[PDB]
């Protein structure tokens, strides 16, 4: 078994950061990656395999590396 | 189980915000175990 999540920050009911980093343990630099590639196709228009746009918006994907205690 | 977590929004400035704010608070959380070595 295995779980998917999907937040949509555009929506009227999403879980927060803040309740998404008391849940998970994150690796730091897959974190980082991904938000420095964000302002890499925002500022210079960089695209990457880290930010895509599909079914209409701009995604990332992480894959936790734990729950957190 | 393991868990794949897609973050999604229309607008790029939305998600660099929230992954900005995840990154802050994921980091946070990993310095409170560095804290409990300090004090």
């Amino acid at each position: 078994s295995a779980k998917e999540e999907s937040i949509d920050v555009d929506s009227s009911s999403y879980i927060s950061a803040e309740n998404l980093a008391k849940k998970y343990v994150f690796n730091p630099k897959e974190v980082s990656e991904a938000y420095n590639a964000i302002v890499a196709l925002q500022n210079d228009g960089i695209e990457s395999d880290l930010v895509q746009l599909v079914n209409g918006k701009y995604q990332v994907i992480f894959y936790p590396e734990g729950k957190r205690l | 189980s393991p868990a794949k977590i897609t973050i999604k929004a229309n607008k790029l400035k939305d998600l660099k915000d929230y992954v900005d704010d995840l990154k802050t608070y994921n980091n946070t959380y990993s310095n409170v175990v560095l804290e409990h070595h300090h004090h």
